[PDB]
RNA sequence: AUGUUUUUUUUUUUUUUUGAUUUGGUGAGAGG
RNA sequence: CCCGCAGAAGAAGCACCGGCUAACUCCGGCCAGCAGCCCGGUAAUACGGAGGGUGCAAGCGUUAAUCGGAAUUACUGGGCGUAAAGCGCACGCAGGCGGUUUGUUAAGUCAGAUGUGAAAUCCCCGGGCUCAACCUGGGAACUGCAUCUGAUACUGGCAAG
């Protein structure tokens, strides 16, 4: 289990946190649990909507969710009909006043998580994994990624002996802390088993 | 306008500290259905890429072949490494009577009518090369006339 | 090689011996089962292969494979052998559905090759 | 309509280098006219001059 | 001695329209002409060198309705004869009585024509010929006899033919119901899609 | 001083290029 | 052989589908079994059944046997430093081959003719059985052998250099 998590190593420097609140040792665990719940719910709901990052932020006994999604239109539905619906359920989950914001993700081919999800979907609907991977890589490159890597693993083409294959393009420096490396993962629950998809997308280096 | 036939694709290995690194060799051949022929031998970790490479190779370093109508101008031998090849011009209708790699090269070249045996080795890569050599060496009547300081009717 | 040499002593044709000599250029031969038994095959395979030592009509004592699933053969059972070697020392097959050797039970594909009559319905 | 005002054999094939009904779907034999099609085999603007 | 099964299946397998049904109704409506027959139709991997040749051979055989031994014999004959082998073979195939009849338009399909021939409907030079493989010669008039001239099928066939392109190498009369096989057809007169050369190669293994 | 001393199938096919993003008369009304 | 009668009526199987090799899926544990050469230990396109396909078809498979592929006895048409293959080295009879010029011969060689090379078979153009197989007219061929008449470059003989 060689490698360090690319997001996790960079949280202090170039990457920010998702859950962004303060709490004392008393209420912290509970808060975490709540976050887990709400996030889980959101994932369940907005599966068909291309959702990248849920950012929870709770000040003053009131939860502020921020959903980063590629297509707001399907998450919002009719203007303030679906969002509103989501909100009350979120509140219920939390046990506090809820507030949902929806950030529009520019360039969903450069968002790593989204790409991974897409790949997983493709796998599920029985495409050639390799061709999917290629598409993922190519598209990102076209869009202006300084580099991208993707990796898929296990029961590829329903084969008895599992293996991993991966496509890199451009440069993807992981040891370099100041590199904006959007990393994320997904899992294709195929007929032969799970197929895990990792993808690293290098936006560029930050100078500060 | 150019037609291109992948003759063979073969998996080749390189042993390293970990284990075996596999790769793929693609032997292709391309031609315009007239004199021009060219084979290409490409190599890559995946098959399609290798094939593409081979095709690319083929497309450059082509070679011209003097064809009397659909067939060859005279019986011609061509050798390369193990593969030694005989090919003989044949009457309209007979088709390409030739085996394997050899056939493919002929087809692209735009010979329609040949009687061709591959003696010795039949290792595709070598045999195609041999075939190419044979084609290349084969001189036309006009060419021969030019060489000898005569007219075409003097040679018949 | 040299023409003179050839003339002196011409080229010898490679005389290929028959790999089924107990037939003696016969398509099949009748034989009586001297004994019937199972044998273990060589590496890498694993099985109990059913085989019978057959005394043939022409005098030879050979060993014949018994194809298909199951057989009725005993000692003193009159069988027809056909030639064909199972890949030590078995160079012949019992023809199922000839003389005393029965056709294979409950077989519906490649029936001819195991003596089986066409199923009626 | 075969063979009416807007014919096939009298003028040309609607599609470029295609027998409208069914044969020649590549670029090799431009011209052949089978009995099942009663169609020429040329360009899309060939009917404008005929 | 004949193929009695599904006709469109064969066509599907081949890829092309073999003209095994009359042509009242288009082949795309009757069957999935693009998709190959059986459970594994949608899957279509590129065939081998041998395989393509074989397929080609089948196509031709299917078209005319000639079983393998006969086909082989025909090929041999062609080879024996002077000129281009494939072309010769094609000519021979054409020359078959049933085929000729079909061309003329007395049978909707080739099968129909064959049937007619069998049933002592057709005469060649005023003599009832019953053999579908009968090689019709140049200047050999071939007609429906007076007994079979009243059949509704024949007229339908004729009508169908009239919609279909007329071959240059024959000359047929719809009222008289007699056609003259004027000459053995040139390769140009026949369909271009048939790769005779492949067929030739297959037998030259 | 010494090594044929625990072998078993944990199996060879790409994309291909070759072509384009599609709307006719009649009549009425406005701007200059 | 022809005419009439009735009614789809009385009339389709065999092998194969891992690669070679045309044709693929599902269901049943190195067993049972397969196999021409190179699977099966619980997701077997390789065993057995099914459905689906492929190839042949009144046959289809298997076995035996011959040639082929096999240029794998290589006359056409292979080789021998290391893959099998140069006698350990010589001398040398028989045998094989033999520098150069002229003359002669005409054995080999070549040309033409004559005789023969049975008929059938094979092949070409025809004809006859409705077609075909089959039958059949005429030709070509039977690559050879013998004899006669020439040619004399080459090989041989003889004679001189
Ligand atoms: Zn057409």
């Amino acid at each position: 289990g060689q490698k360090v998590h690319p997001n996790g190593i960079r949280l202090g420097i170039v990457k920010p946190w998702n859950s962004t609140w303060f709490a004392n040792t008393k209420e912290f665990a509970d808060n975490l649990d709540s976050d887990f719940k709400v996030r889980q719910y959101l994932t369940k709901e907005l599966a068909k909507a291309s959702v990248s990052r849920i950012v929870i932020e709770r000040p003053a006994k009131s939860i502020r969710v921020t959903i980063h999604t590629a297509r707001p239109g399907i998450v919002i539905g009719k203007k303030g009909e679906d969002v509103e619906k989501l909100r009350k359920v979120v509140a219920d989950i939390a046990g506090v006043p809820a507030q949902i914001n929806i950030a529009e993700v520019r360039k969903p081919e450069l968002d790593a998580k989204l790409v991974a999800d897409s790949i997983t979907s493709q796998l599920e609907r029985r495409v050639m994994f390799r061709r999917a991977m290629k598409r993922a890589v190519q598209n990102a490159m076209r869009l202006g990624a300084k580099g991208i890597k993707v990796e898929v693993s296990g029961r590829l083409g329903g084969a008895e002996i599992a293996r991993t294959e991966w496509y890199r393009e451009g440069r993807v420096p992981l040891h370099t802390l100041r590199a904006d490396i959007d990393y994320n993962t997904s899992e294709a629950h195929t007929t032969y088993g799970v197929i895990g998809v990792k993808v690293w997308i290098f936006k560029g280096e930050i100078l500060g | 306008e150019l037609q291109e036939k992948l003759i063979a694709v073969n998996r080749v290995s390189k042993t390293v500290k970990g284990g075996r690194i596999f790769s793929f060799t693609a032997l292709t051949v391309v031609g315009d259905g007239n004199g021009r022929v060219g084979f290409g031998y490409g190599k890559a970790r995946e098959v399609p890429a290798a094939i593409q490479k081979a095709m690319e190779k083929a497309r450059r370093n082509m070679i011209n072949v003097a064809l009397n109508n659909g067939t060859l101008q005279h019986p011609v031998k061509g050798v390369h490494t193990g593969s030694r090849v005989f090919m003989q011009p044949a009457s309209e209708g007979t088709g390409i009577i030739a085996g394997g790699a050899m056939r493919a090269v002929l087809e692209v070249a735009g010979v329609h009518n040949v009687l061709a045996k591959a003696y010795g080795s039949t290792n595709p890569i070598n045999v195609v090369r041999a075939t190419i050599d044979g084609l290349e060496n084969m001189n036309s009547p006009e060419m021969v006339a030019a060489k000898r300081g005569k007219s075409v009717e003097e040679i018949l | 090689a040299t023409v003179n040499q050839l003339v002196r002593k011409p080229r010898a044709r490679k005389v290929a011996k028959s790999n089924v000599p107990a037939l003696e250029a016969c398509p099949q031969k009748r034989g009586v089962c001297t004994r019937v038994y199972t044998t273990t095959p060589k590496k890498p395979n694993s099985a109990l292969r059913k085989v019978c030592r057959v005394r043939l009509t022409n005098g030879f004592e050979v060993t014949s494979y018994i194809g298909g699933e199951g057989h009725n053969l005993q000692e003193h059972s009159v069988i027809l052998i056909r030639g064909g070697r199972v890949k030590p020392g078995v160079r012949y097959h019992t023809v199922r559905g000839a003389l005393d050797c029965s056709g294979v039970k409950d077989r519906k594909q490649a029936r001819s090759k195991y003596g089986v009559k066409r199923p009626k319905a | 309509e075969r063979d009416g005002l807007f014919c096939a054999r009298i003028f040309g094939p609607v599609k470029d280098y295609e027998c409208l009904c069914g044969k020649y779907k590549r670029l090799k034999h431009r011209g052949v006219i089978c009995e099942k099609c009663g169609v020429e085999v040329t360009q899309t603007k060939v009917r404008r001059e005929r | 001695a004949r193929y009695l099964g599904p006709k469109l299946k064969l066509s599907r397998r081949e890829g092309t329209d073999l003209f095994l049904k009359s042509g009242v109704r288009a082949i795309d409506t009757k069957c999935k002409i693009e998709q190959a027959p059986g459970q594994h139709g949608a899957r279509k991997p590129r065939l081998s060198d041998y395989g393509v040749q074989l397929r080609e051979k089948q196509k031709v055989r299917r078209i005319y309705g000639v079983l393998e031994r006969q086909f082989r014999n025909y090929y041999k004959e062609a080879a024996r004869l002077k000129g281009n082998t494939g072309e010769n073979l094609l000519a021979l195939l054409e020359g078959r009585l049933d085929n000729v009849v079909y061309r003329m338009g007395f049978g909707a399909t080739r099968a129909e024509a064959r049937q007619l021939v069998s049933h002592k409907a057709i005469m060649v030079n005023g003599r009832v010929v019953n053999i579908a493989s009968y090689q019709v010669s140049p200047n050999d008039v071939v007609s429906i006899r007076e007994k079979a001239k009243k059949q509704s099928r024949v007229k339908a066939a004729l009508e169908l033919a009239e919609q279909r392109e007329k071959p240059t190498w024959l000359e047929v009369d719809a009222g008289k119901m007699e056609g003259t096989f004027k000459r053995k057809p040139e390769r140009s007169d026949l369909s271009a899609d048939i790769n005779e050369h492949l067929i030739v190669e297959l037998y030259s293994k």
